[PDB]
């Protein structure tokens, strides 16, 4: 397929810490995001949400509501459904339950936050005041509070399901009973992970200006996947595709968040054709705790069997996942258990498996894509036991992994839950972290910290990842689905370069990156090149998400520039007399590989492919923009090891995370600086996810947590300075060898943290499966001690 | 999110504030905004009309006379952690107030409005009370006073009458060496439990004591058992940590999201006994 | 008229903008005045998204009334940089990669002023101690504190140009 | 009515514009070169799916099928859909990317 | 001057012939700038100049 | 001050705004109501493209004072179509191609109403003398003729509706 | 081509009017604004204030009274071309309106504004002139009248002075038939030539003749010499023609772009000719 040409390049650029394009104007307050547009005649929206997990709408009265001032529309349940049905939300699994989600509960509300009625009014001010006026009646109905009521209970989550199982995998069932019934070891544990809000500082929001004399709407919205929201918009709207565009501002993070169809992003579409005037919706940060997604809630009860010298013989993993109301879209309620269970095997060499992915509805806003997605749960289940069992056996946890790891010899190698390790640096990787961490010298530190009344405890987490994700990775993921990425590159006449890319960024460095890309394949200076984004007028792809933006934006820059490359080499070969193959550029010189004597500059040969008919040989295609999909021809594996080091006071249970070291292999690097940002970004999530953040529902299903000062995130007293170290192991399949590794940090570093508590209190024999590791639950393991 | 409707106004004097406030009860007082604000933001109060304390001078004064320090309460945070004259009069109140907050919120924040929100997890509260403050109110008829301890009835609750003005805190000039610490998940957070140590060291051996407990209760918990106990004994760890025990014996925190009833007792035992020990260290200092 | 005439001097311009009592300065400087610079993320005083300088010091601006800035002097982000070149502290950031999705940076630039104001040279531990009331989703911290404690950046404070 | 024209940004494309009575025919004709190389990655699709040579596969109302056999039809938005989302449907060599720029003269 | 970039918006029936002029005559890099038309109330030729 | 306070009804609506003697009725529409459908082609009353309803009158807005417009009723091209559909007169200036590059079109419009609430069915040469004092320069006139004398539009002029 | 600045007024009564204008030298009066806005486009005048006459209620006025016709000069060439009391009592006037400009502009455009302007092609100034109308006047000093004649005394120039304000204009009802035509490049533009023609006939026999000429010269030309011709006689095309040469002989029109001065003369004959020609017509019949 020609979706999976890999274009050759020679690395300049890349490689190279190239200054952010993008920092000028987003230090002087020039950035451009959502919140900051105006449009004339611009209108407000303002949402009433249910108060209750589970209530039937006995009845809406909104006529108080309508004839305030400055309100200039209130719509029900009843009036959405009229015109969209909703946002289906399915998958190619086999006993798969599909799921509708109203834009607006209609008769009946299935958690607390779900929108009930809308407002549109002069000013979000005015909307709240009007949406404070909106009676409604409600009769409370027994909800699914979690897990275990979802699978034993006899209240249904969802009534248009049957049952509260939307999901229910296995892809391996080997008999482990008698292995670990006669195994020299065994170490399990019912792990628990809460639900977490990726919590970007910019909260959602999306502006719509339907315009009915050209019956063109375009919606501009902070998502990660543009191309995806038109699509979506056209269908679930039944509005012409072609009669859309979707526009994306400068995004104020998402980490999976924003990519997302939103019910709000709909709405304001409905909402401005409705009204003829553009729609503002922008959310507070209750909204974004009610009404977004939530993640990484799942338990997973995982044990491990091993002999006398640490050889894994069996792992077992019962994987839950707490999926909400219903499925978001894209990603559903698989997003957690069902994807994590497929890579639980991580790095290492395990002959015998079980597992089986559940994924359950519950009365809760749905649960949805965050930074590393299900495989961190698991990362952190894995892990945790891996270092459990080389204490026991008196190994080292670096030495235990060792004897575990696909080693250098053993690529390819293809594990029992089939996925094909090519080449990566795992073994590398375990050495060079020890070599970090140095644990003769933390051995001695943390002897010195008992006489102090302080747990030191080192935590060791290493993985692989699965990047630059497209078609072949989403099926060995067990959610077949074809990708699409299509990036265009012109070369404009005086010889500088405009690429346009379906790539959407929200702070990861595409500006500066994808320029290093193309600046490379074309063979001039990354300053004569522009990253044009943020607009589907043309191209289409699935965004950025899934560590996928470096590898997809190389493979599809890659193809098109190749195809405009080409054709200045064809110009260039019959000037200089060579073959087009011949005809390298390089530093904006086009000339004859080993003779740069032989050549012209880029600008001459591209001002005569424009101007000078003449020079032209026969059949040629002065074309000098073109447009190409990528797709990589397998995984794209990325690889490396977190190791953290933390202290806990044995009379306060106060948790300090007082080092961190990271090793990291994505292949070749573009910008070192960029992946070094993502990497400690990532890390600090990690501490936020593993001891301090929590999304609370109590057992009424009423939502605890909704505002910064219970949902604590990491500050600069959280954070340590952090020692990262690189490796690099190119890829074959992408231009440059360059892999993913955005997730990287939320895969691995929460298992590093979780890992280091139990270590530090496994001198009291005691462990810690849930997360976030908080005092009370320190206090409590300790009192409850053997 | 964005705050309900209201009217505006910031007199120039107290009595047009108290006339304001009279003429209409819906009316509030916004001083620095930094807890009204969020309460209005989240629509819990819904007053007719806020007024600002800002163009009332007096309210800024900060003096000392006859053994006793005053502070207006309209004086922030920030002045009250930097000025000279408190430094020197009432120490421990700048290095109470480093736990409050953050710079942003302490440039704004009042000594007068913390006073009168009366959030139970608080620093002002439970040092007013603890270093036997004096409240003077302001009303139409007059101005009356009321001890710190009395001021403060619980959580959201003082003894601040409807049109009432909290004027300033004047604070005794202690006599006693006084030391403050706090839980908080991270320095600047809301303290799960806070206590205060003053005491008084004649050679190595303790003549007085009081010990005081905040955010675990309603209100400050004057430790009497503690306090009794001291008397006459030379502190060192045990003894510090037999105090500590009978500081919090008979406490009962409120169990939520960020601590257990008994998390709470047991951070409320280990901060107590390390200020004890922190104050007998730097009043024999 | 439920509007209130607020006379207000906003990067070094003496102002006079028009504002009900019931919207705070964050949203008056961006959507009143058309400063965009100055951002929200939580309106409740806690991210530090909003922070900006009024008279000399750090103030969360979603937690002061806009009316409340009669009289007062105000420093946003725009007013920054001077001749349309990045100034020795927004250099420093991005020489050190301190932003990513950029949306925590105006407030981050209002409180690092106000320590470097006091101090030129504070410690690593000084700067994550002041800095602590502003969140930052994206970094991991580390980078914008090597930013704050940079040469460059000092040596421009004594020079009162930060 | 299943087409929207794009003009007024130099964002993407390139050309001398309108004069000399050149605007019908240069759009005809680049927007005819570019248009026939999506067209033809269609009809590769289609025939695959058809199981005939592409050559032979007409695009008429909406409706692609072997010519003179409007039976063994499929619509334009079926192929399409399969174009962009159904990876195995596609043939050998297939080159997915349904967006084309091409120059006229 | 954050972004080096410049969008010229004009009544033209020559828009990438005006963005490349424009970019010649002022010496700007080209990629680093954008002609918009809006709806132009006719030209007949005469909007088919550049215009100092 | 040296704006005026101006109150007049627009499209049906009353409204206020605040203008400068020294500015046009059709400039303040454009940029102070900001409805810039009314076009401006030459500023001296010849071309016709400026031409609104001023108590239901024709008229230059480049020849009259914005605040002239006090205590008037103006009708703007924008107050023609009824909800989201184009009226009569309109659709038939699109069936029979009246218009091109439309820059003259709104005051084509407005000629056209005015003829048409006089005389619902003139004949072609009334309607070439009426509208002789509005220019165009793509369509040669024709069709404009052919729209405004269309039967569905003579038909909505008798109910009153054009 | 913006105007330049000035202030504004529009006074309730012409005792006001008279009474700014007498107070600011510099300012000037404003009617349909459809000829002085053009000026001020080009910057050609720069009034320090514009005086508008729109709320001055007697000036809309039009009446009629003992054989004579009152029309007020804020009267607008709309009004005049449709009146009823016009219509019966001069019907040569809305005939002759029938030729200035376009609806739009007779929309706003008015009799006193088009005599103050005094273009030297202009209809009004020519017919008000012929018919031999009578101009008030009015000022800080009084009411004055001055004939039509006497009034317009060249392009751009007329016997009003400063502060002055021309109230109405006061036309004897003919007693001649009188019939009106112009020659212009299209129906509406600037004449190049118009003539009039009032005839009274006794049988098929000219008892009294009236022709005159316009926009020939700067004033209008009252043609003595055809007028004494015509007396006496049968009226045919001979008679017309040589009328026609007797009443612009000794003319001098100027040469521009839009004709030569020979072009000028030969139209001036030939619409001659033919005005009296129809007016013998209609006198007759
Ligand atoms: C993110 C954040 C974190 C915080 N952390 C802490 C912390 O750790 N410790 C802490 O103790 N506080 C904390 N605070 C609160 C801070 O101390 C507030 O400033 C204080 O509680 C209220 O003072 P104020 O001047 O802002 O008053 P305002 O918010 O204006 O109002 C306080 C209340 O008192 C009333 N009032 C104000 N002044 C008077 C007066 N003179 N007489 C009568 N009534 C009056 C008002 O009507 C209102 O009901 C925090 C605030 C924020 C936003
Ligand atoms: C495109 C166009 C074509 C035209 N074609 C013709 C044409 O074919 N024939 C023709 O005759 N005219 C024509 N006109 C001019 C039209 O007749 C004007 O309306 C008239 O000449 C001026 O009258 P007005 O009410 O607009 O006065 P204004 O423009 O307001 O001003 C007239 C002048 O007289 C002064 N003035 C106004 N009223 C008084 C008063 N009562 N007392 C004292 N001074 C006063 C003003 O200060 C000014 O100097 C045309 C105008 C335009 C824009
Ligand atoms: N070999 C490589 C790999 C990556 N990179 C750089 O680092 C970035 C992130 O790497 P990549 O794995 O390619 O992932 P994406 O570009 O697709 O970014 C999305 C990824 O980025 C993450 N980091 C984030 N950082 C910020 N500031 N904001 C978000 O929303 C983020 N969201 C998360 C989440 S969730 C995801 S899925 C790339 O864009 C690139 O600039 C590089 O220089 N060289
Ligand atoms: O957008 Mo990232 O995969 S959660
Ligand atoms: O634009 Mo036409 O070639 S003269
Ligand atoms: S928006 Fe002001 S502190 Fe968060
Ligand atoms: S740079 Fe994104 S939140 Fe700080
Ligand atoms: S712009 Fe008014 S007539 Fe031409
Ligand atoms: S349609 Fe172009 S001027 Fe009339």
């Amino acid at each position: 397929m020609m979706k999976h040409e890999v274009v050759a390049l020679k690395k300049k650029s890349i490689g190279t810490s190239v200054l952010r394009r993008e920092d000028t104007r987003l230090l002087t307050g020039r950035g451009r995001y959502i919140a900051d547009l105006v449009l004339s005649g611009m209108l407000h929206v303002a949402s009433l949400r249910s108060p209750f997990a589970h209530a039937r709408i006995v009845s809406i009265d909104v006529a108080d509501a309508q004839a305030l001032p400055g309100v200039e529309l209130v719509w029900c349940g009843a009036d959405v459904a009229e015109l969209s049905q909703g946002i289906v939300a399915t998958m190619q699994v086999e006993g798969f339950q599909t799921t509708i989600q109203p834009l607006l509960a209609n008769g009946v509300t299935r958690f607390v936050g779900e929108i009930v009625a809308v407002v549109v009014a002069s000013s979000r001010a005015i909307a709240e005041d009007a949406a404070q006026l909106i009676q409604v009646e409600y009769e409370e109905l027994p909800a699914v509070t979690g897990i275990e009521a979802a699978l034993e209970g006899e209240a249904r989550a969802n009534d248009t399901l049957a049952g509260n199982v939307v999901s229910r995998t296995s892809r391996a069932r080997d008999e482990l009973a008698p292995i670990f019934a006669s195994s020299a070891g065994v170490v399990r544990g019912q792990f628990s992970c809460g639900r977490v809000s990726a919590c970007p500082m910019e909260t959602r929001g999306a502006v719509a200006q339907y315009e009915w004399t050209t019956q063109q709407l375009i919606l501009w919205t902070a998502t990660q996947m543009p191309s995806f929201v038109r699509t979506m918009v056209a269908m679930f709207c039944a509005i012409p595709e072609h009669l859309i565009e979707v526009r994306v501002p400068d995004v104020g993070g998402g980490f999976g968040q924003k990519a997302h169809l939103h019910p709000e992003e709909l709405l304001v579409c409905l909402l401005s054709r409705a009204l003829g005037r553009p729609v503002r919706w922008i959310e507070d940060r209750q909204e974004n705790f009610l009404g977004a997604t939530h993640a990484k809630q799942q338990r997973n009860e995982m044990g491990l069997a091993f002999d006398g010298d640490g050889r894994f013989l069996a792992l077992e993993n019962r994987s839950i996942t707490d999926g909400g109301a219903y499925n978001n879209l894209p990603w559903t309620q698989l997003v957690e258990s069902h994807v994590g269970n497929a890579v639980i095997l991580g790095v290492y060499k395990v002959p015998a498996v079980s597992e089986e992915s559940i994924a359950v509805a519950t009365n809760k806003c749905p649960i949805g894509a965050y930074r590393g997605v299900g495989f961190t749960a698991g990362q952190i289940a894995r892990e945790t036991l891996i270092d459990r069992a080389a204490r026991q056996l008196g190994l080292s946890p670096f030495e235990i992994r060792r004897r575990n790891v696909v080693m250098p010899e053993d690529f390819p190698f293809t594990n029992r839950l089939g996925q094909t390790h090519r080449e990566g640096t795992y073994l590398q990787t375990i050495n060079l972290l020890e070599e970090m961490v140095n644990p003769e010298a933390f051995r001695q530190r943390q002897a010195e910290a008992r006489a102090r009344g302080k747990y030191l405890g080192l935590g060791v987490s290493v993985f692989n990842e699965v990047t630059g994700t497209g078609t072949r990775t989403l099926s060995f993921l067990g959610t077949p689905t074809t990708t699409h990425d299509s990036a265009t590159v012109r070369i404009d006449p005086t010889g500088k370069v405009t690429v346009t890319t379906s790539l959407a960024s929200s702070g990861q460095g595409h500006e500066t990156t994808l320029a290093q890309i193309a600046a490379d394949v074309l063979g001039v200076p990354a300053s004569d090149v522009v990253i044009q984004a943020g607009s589907t007028k043309n191209t289409y792809g699935f965004g950025a998400y899934a560590s996928r933006g470096a590898v997809i934006g190389a493979g599809s820059i890659g193809r098109a520039a190749s195809i405009v490359r080409e054709r200045v080499k064809q110009l260039a070969g019959h000037l200089l007399e060579a073959a087009s193959e011949d005809i390298v550029i390089e530093d904006g010189l086009v000339h004859v590989a080993g003779v740069p004597a032989k050549g012209m500059p880029f600008a001459e040969v591209v001002g005569a492919a424009y101007f000078a008919d003449a020079t032209h040989p026969p059949g040629f295609d002065a074309t000098l923009e073109a447009t190409a999909t990528y797709d990589p021809s397998d995984l794209v594996l990325a690889n490396g090891g977190h190791a953290a080091i933390v202290e806990i006071d044995a009379s306060t249970y106060a948790t300090r995370v007082t080092d961190f070291f990271a090793v990291e292999d994505c292949g070749t690097m573009i910008n070192p600086m960029i992946v070094e940002g993502q990497i400690r970004g990532g890390i600090a999530q990690a501490i936020g996810q593993t001891l301090l953040e929590e999304v609370i529902y109590d057992d009424f299903g009423q939502l605890v947590t909704t505002t910064l000062m219970d949902y604590l995130i990491p500050t600069t007293l959280d954070v340590p300075d952090i020692r990262i170290r690189h490796l690099e192991t190119p890829s074959p399949l992408v231009p440059g060898g360059i892999k993913g590794m955005g997730e990287s940090a939320m895969i691995s570093a929460p298992a590093a943290v979780v890992a280091a508590v139990n270590d530090a209190l496994a001198h009291l024999e005691v462990v810690i499966e849930t997360v976030p590791i908080t005092p009370e639950r320190i206090f409590r393991s300790i009192q409850e001690r053997p | 999110m964005k705050f309900p409707a209201f009217s505006y106004r910031a007199p120039a004097s107290l009595q047009e504030v108290i006339q304001v406030l009279a003429d209409d009860p819906d009316a509030r007082i916004i001083a620095g905004g930094q807890s009204l604000l969020p309460l209005l933001a989240f629509r819990l109060v819904y007053p007719s009309c806020l007024v600002d304390l800002r163009n009332v001078s007096e309210l800024f004064e900060i003096s000392q006379s006859a053994g006793i320090l005053s502070v207006g309460a309209m004086v922030t945070h920030f002045r009250n952690k930097t000025d000279p004259t408190v430094a020197k009069c009432v120490p421990i109140l700048p290095k109470v107030l480093a736990h409050v907050a953050h710079q942003a919120v302490r440039n704004r924040g009042t000594l007068g409005g913390s006073l009168a929100h009366a959030d139970a997890g608080a620093e002002m509260p439970f040092l007013m009370a603890t270093l036997g403050a004096t409240m003077y109110i302001a009303s139409s008829a007059g101005v009356r006073s009321v001890s710190a301890t009395d001021f403060m009835k619980g959580h959201y609750f003082t003894d601040l009458e409807a049109g009432e003005v909290l004027v300033r805190v004047e604070i005794p000039i202690p006599a006693l060496h006084w030391e403050f610490d706090e839980y908080a998940r991270r320095k600047g957070d809301y303290a799960l439990v806070m206590a205060a140590a003053g005491l008084s060291m004649q050679g190595g051996r303790c003549v007085a004591a009081r010990i005081a407990l905040g955010a675990v209760e309603e209100r400050a918990h004057q430790a009497i058992r503690a306090n009794d106990f001291l008397v006459g004994k030379v502190i060192d760890e045990s003894t510090a940590a037999t105090a500590a025990e009978l500081a919090t014996e008979g406490l009962e925190p409120r169990s939520d999201i960020h601590g257990s009833r008994d998390l709470r007792l047991s951070l409320a035992k280990a901060i107590t006994q390390r200020v004890i020990l922190k104050a007998a260290q730097g009043a024999m200092y | 008229s439920q509007l209130m005439r607020i006379s207000a001097t906003i990067n070094g311009k003496p102002r006079v903008f028009y504002v009900e009592p019931r919207m705070h300065l964050a949203d008056a400087l961006r959507e009143v005045v058309g400063l965009t610079g100055t951002k929200i993320g939580c309106e409740q005083g806690v991210c530090g998204s909003c922070t900006i300088l009024i008279d000399g010091a750090p103030m969360r601006s979603c937690l002061t009334l806009a009316v409340q800035a009669e009289g007062c002097s105000i420093e946003t982000v725009e007013g920054l940089s001077q001749g349309e070149k990045l100034n020795a502290l927004q250099d420093s950031f991005r020489r050190h990669h301190a932003l990513q999705c950029g949306f925590c940076t105006a407030g981050m630039l209002a409180t690092a002023r106000s320590i470097l104001a006091e101090n030129p040279a504070p410690s690593r531990d000084e700067v994550r101690e002041v800095m602590s009331g502003n969140l930052c989703r994206c970094t991991g911290y580390e980078t914008i504190i090597d930013a704050i404690t940079d040469p460059a950046v000092a040596e421009a404070a004594r020079r009162g140009e930060v």
